[PDB]
RNA sequence: GCCAGUGGCGAAGGCGCCCGGCUGGAACGGGUCCGACGGUGAGGGACGAAGGCCAGGGGAGCGAACCGGAUUAGAUACCCGGGUAGUCCUGGCUGUAAAGGAUGCGGGCUAGGUGUCGGGCGAGCUUCGAGCUCGCCCGGUGCCGAAGGGAAGCCGUUAAGCCCG
RNA sequence: CCGGAGUGUAAAAAGCUCCGGGAAUAAGGGCUGGGCAAGGCCGGUGGCAGCCGCCGCGGUAAUACCGGCGGCCCGAGUGGUGGCCGCUAUUAUUGGGCCUAAAGCGUCCGUAGCCGGGCCCGUAAGUCCCUGGCGAAAUCCCACGGCUCAACCGUGGGGCUUGCU
């Protein structure tokens, strides 16, 4: 990923490696029901 | 992609500043203007004097000497400079010397109002010739030599002596500032 | 690397002069570093140069005399003509007459003055104040 | 002026010799690295300051402070005057209410006066006379970043409102500006100006140049 | 350092920066691909006519307490449903349904939402070819 | 007019609140050295002009 | 105009005898390689990292 | 391991038992040679911590997941006991990091002071030691610091200053 | 303004000259807390209604809503919406920034490109000067003239066209 430092600050914010992670479950989720169901 | 005719007046670039709105109201008083818009429009005519004078100092030869010349000639002609003059003092010069060229002023002088707004409407009704001709427009800048060849009409009443109002503005002979 | 030997040394009698300093030594001498000298000379921004010879590209002795205020090359080296000279002082300098743009012609290496008199052009290397 | 001179009794070795009659011109006061501690040296030497016109308040904030107990409010006060030839001064006051804060800015700013060069260095006027600055000239203070560029005669003060009240009481009738920075920020502005106008006298010049500009370092 | 390409014969590659930084620039990028004019319901007008299809009323965001008044409308041009605000004080009453309505801009910043209302762009100006503002102030009764 | 003073070291023109000083040549007297603030933090050596003592 | 101004030299060039043969020969302070006389063979001056260490030089000159 | 440091080497990542072998690069000294051969580098390539993956080995300690004991209102955790992958080796892939000096590289100029590493020079001392002390030059690495710069913190000849790219 | 006569016009109308009558026949739009010139006024509503370009006002004394009185700005126009330029050195050639605010590729190597040390000689491609031919007119600037002045039109001077040769 390109990441912004301003998103690993924590002032109103969720922290970004969790984020991140989510991020990527979604990514696979979707990568999964498109090529092949 | 065509000619479209524009102003030959500009408006000031902020409309609410303090000092420039008593700063014309008094000239309004004084001379008795309708608009500023008619105010701005001597405004201009000044400032584009003033930015030919400063493109003429920043300039060169065989051609912003003639036009160096032109202007002299033309401030000269309209009797905002004498012929002594230079662009020194053009940029010396004043939108108060522009409206003193105004016929409604010289008219108010040449003790022929008594007011200038009733010089205005000496103009406007008719009643005012410059060099033989009627002039209705009181805003006309006076030429220098047109200057002493102003008059009431010839058909105008208040060219007949016994005219009332003709007696009360030579009951009143007074000039100088206008 | 080592780049126009000219905004360097131009670059080095600003600071110096900034600082107070009575001489500079410019290093990487050249023969336009000595044109530009002789006109900064002729023109009263410094005192007295000479140039010292090593065995490499020569040195300047340069003794100031107060009278700098910046001194700069204009490095894309501008090809200017006769009648734009207004706009170049207008650029690089405060007042009308006030400093000196060094004009490289033709002719020689020149002030912006004597290349207005001379009517000739050429191309902008340094300016002075 | 015999005014305060009277009710002034000197407290410095600047003000006895101004009492004492010397030092009677404010240019003598100047360049000698002297201290003036003393609005009362300033108005003896340059009268035309204590006027109100002539005197002119430029920014009035309203600062906090916190404390148990709650807020503490202070005024901070940015005042200038000058005669309208060549000096100007800038002062800061502070006070708990605006007038003693006033007094105080105003008090500052006869002591930090300065003197200024004028003239006329502009492209397309070339009047020599003095009517604008006799060299583009810079200054800043924080953020702000003046540029003051001289002007034809007549066009006026090109600069925010601030900048104007300064160079009118510097007697700066025309100049062209360019700046950079938060100009909304009064104090840091005005300094930037008034820097500017000091570095008119840190400009060299040659000999023939001050003819030719019209150069004039205070009254005219 | 000092700036990109500075060199005299360099004003190719100085050209190309400038415009790729253009396209940094937002405004630039939505004059150029015309994204207004795709995403707009108006279609690059001033103003539009529609058909109202209800009145309704909207919160203003978190300080301010109270219920401004709007129309669904429905645009003619697309077909395009649309919420505008009634400005003034019986406008909403002086409004019915099934009324052409014209609509313009409610002003605000990026030709966008103005105040305290969070999601209304437009404006109610005429109502059945008569302005609102003198319906409101009494004068220039509605024809329907 | 008035003259304006001028540095022995950096001939700089000194300015109105300048941190400066002036005093006469020690060795010599009859010269005013002045002496400008640049150059007095930066320990630039002076010299006077009528004699030749240096000085800082 | 001190120590930068033309840069010059540290090392010299220097006037040696062999103990052996005698013989005058000029070599360098500053040697990278093992001086030798020209006659003898002899070491002159053994090289290091700076200042070549001297042998046989005891009738001395350097200019 | 202690020694081991604002220490050193390296493009960075990173590199610490000793001995031998192969090998890279730098500094110093250099009246050696070549003779502008240079800088930066789109695109392109190489290297690239941990972790992860393929295959094959190994598996002490530690140990994600998991399993149990506690804690707690709860405790999918912090604490405790175990424990799989993994951590190690071989060969490959991956090519990411607070991969940070959060500071791209080159060149010139603008006070210095005080350390420390390396080389050199000159002196002095010496237990005559690849020794010690002082000073100077070059190059590294640090602290401080006037001027200067900056929004300030802070930077400040190892610039975040001026100039040339 | 009303009416009438002449001229005007292809005819007419407008305009122009004249006669007659009569101050009659003719001022709004926006704003009014700060930006931003202008109200310590009054009545109504009372976190409702509403205003609000932004800031923000309004929950029982509201200069911020509605209205009356007043005042300010412009004025035969004044406001609203959208768009372009400017504001904006928020696209930076002039003229911006990249430690901590957006921003130095993880590091290096190198292709094109760009930048390139000093002297001498030559060429004269760029560059500069001078001159020939062109770059329509209108439009732009200036003066001078004609419509009452002006706008408009003409005479002349200059410029413009990225320039090309
Ligand atoms: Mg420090
Ligand atoms: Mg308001
Ligand atoms: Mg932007
Ligand atoms: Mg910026
Ligand atoms: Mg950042
Ligand atoms: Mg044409
Ligand atoms: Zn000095
Ligand atoms: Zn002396
Ligand atoms: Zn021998």
């Amino acid at each position: 990923m390109k990441r912004r430092p301003r998103k690993w600050k924590k002032k109103g914010r969720m922290r970004w490696k969790w984020i991140k992670k989510r991020i990527r479950r979604l990514k696979k989720q979707r990568r999964k029901e498109r090529g092949l169901i | 992609d065509p000619k479209r005719q524009r102003k030959k007046y500009e408006t000031p670039s902020h409309p609410w500043i303090k000092e420039r709105l008593d700063r014309e109201r008094v000239i309004m008083r004084k001379y008795a203007l309708k608009n500023k818009k008619e105010l701005w429009r001597h405004e201009t005519q000044l400032k584009e004097f003033r930015r030919r004078a400063r493109r003429l100092l920043a300039a060169r030869g065989k051609q912003a000497e003639v036009e160096r010349v032109q202007l002299l000639q033309r401030l000269n002609r309209l009797g905002l400079l004498p012929a002594d003059a230079v662009l020194d003092d053009v940029l010396s010069l004043t939108v108060e010397d522009v409206l003193d060229r105004r016929l409604q002023t010289i008219v108010y002088k040449k003790g022929l109002a008594r007011t200038p707004r009733q010089a205005r409407q000496l103009i406007v009704h008719g009643h005012i010739e410059v060099n033989g001709q009627i002039i209705r427009s009181p805003g006309y800048l006076v030429l220098k030599a047109e200057e002493d060849t102003i008059t009431y009409s010839k058909t105008s009443p208040f060219a007949r002596e016994s005219h009332p109002e003709r007696m009360v503005i030579e009951q009143a002979k007074q000039g100088g500032e206008a | 690397t080592l780049l126009d030997p000219l905004a360097n040394a131009l670059s080095h009698i600003t600071n110096s002069e900034r600082v107070g300093k009575k001489e500079v030594y410019l290093k990487p001498a050249s023969k336009l570093m000595g044109e530009v000298l002789r006109v900064m000379q002729e023109n009263g921004y410094i005192g007295e140069f000479e140039f010292i010879d090593d065995g490499r590209a020569g040195i300047y002795r340069v003794q100031l005399i107060g009278k700098i205020n910046k001194a700069g090359a204009i490095k894309p080296r501008f090809p200017v003509k006769a009648r734009e000279y207004e706009a170049w002082e207008k650029r690089f300098l405060p007042a009308f007459e006030f400093g000196i743009l060094i004009v490289s012609t033709s002719q020689g290496v020149m002030t912006h003055k004597e290349a207005i008199e001379k009517g000739i052009g050429g191309r902008l290397i340094a300016y002075v104040y | 002026s015999q005014r305060v001179l009277e009710e002034w009794e000197p407290r410095t070795k600047l003000g006895q010799l101004v009492k004492a009659g010397q030092i009677t011109d404010i240019h003598e006061i100047f360049r000698k690295g002297y201290q003036i501690k003393e609005p009362e040296i300033v108005d003896v030497l340059l009268p035309e300051v204590n006027m109100r016109e002539n005197q002119e308040v430029l920014d009035i904030a309203l600062t906090v402070r916190m404390t148990d107990s709650g807020r503490r409010i202070r005024f901070r006060v940015l005042a200038a005057v000058g005669n309208r030839d060549g000096y100007v001064g800038l002062g800061i006051g502070h006070g708990r209410e605006v007038g003693i804060a006033i007094r105080k800015a105003i008090n500052y700013a006869k002591m930090n006066i300065i003197e200024i060069k004028r003239g006329c260095g502009s492209w397309e006027c070339r009047c020599r006379r003095p009517h604008s600055i006799p060299f583009a000239v810079e200054g800043k203070e924080g953020s702000v970043r003046v540029k003051l560029m001289p002007g034809p005669r007549g066009l006026g003060l090109v600069i925010g409102d601030v900048g104007k009240k300064i160079l009118s009481l510097a007697g700066v009738q025309d100049v062209w500006s360019q700046s950079l920075g938060e100009t909304r920020t009064t104090v840091n502005f005005a300094k930037a100006v008034f820097n500017a106008l000091y570095n008119t006298n840190r400009v060299a010049i040659q000999p023939g140049m001050e003819e030719k500009y019209g150069i004039v370092v205070g009254r005219e | 350092g000092k700036k990109a390409p500075y060199g005299e014969f360099a004003g190719r590659k100085l050209k190309l920066k400038r415009k790729k930084f253009r396209w940094s620039d937002i405004r630039y990028k939505r004059r150029v691909l015309r994204l207004k004019e795709k995403s707009d319901p108006l279609e690059g007008a001033p103003q539009a006519k529609g058909i109202v299809l209800e009145k309704i009323a909207v919160e203003a965001k978190q300080p301010n307490s109270a219920m401004r008044k709007a129309v669904r409308v429905q645009l003619i041009k697309n077909g395009k449903v649309v919420t505008a605000f009634t400005p003034g004080d019986g406008a909403i009453n002086h409004i019915d349904e099934h009324d052409e309505v014209i609509i313009e801009g409610i002003g605000g910043p990026k030709g966008g939402s103005m105040g305290d209302i969070p999601g209304i762009r437009y404006k109610v100006v005429k109502v059945n070819r008569v302005s609102l503002k003198e319906l409101v102030k009494g004068r220039k009764e509605k024809p329907r | 007019k008035f003259e304006v003073p001028v540095c022995t070291s950096c001939g700089k023109e000194i300015t109105p609140r300048e941190h400066a000083t002036h005093f006469v040549c020690p060795n010599c007297g009859e010269a005013i050295i002045w002496r400008c603030e640049s150059c007095r933090v930066l320990s630039v050596p002076y010299k006077c002009p009528k004699c030749g003592w240096e000085g800082p | 105009l001190p120590k930068n101004l033309i840069p010059m030299p540290k090392s010299r060039f220097l006037r040696v005898k062999c103990i052996d043969c005698g013989n005058e020969q000029i070599v360098f302070s500053n040697p990278s390689t093992t001086v030798r006389c020209l006659v003898c063979g002899a070491t002159l001056v053994e090289p290091t990292g700076g200042k070549g260490i001297l042998k046989a030089k005891v009738l001395e000159v350097l200019e």
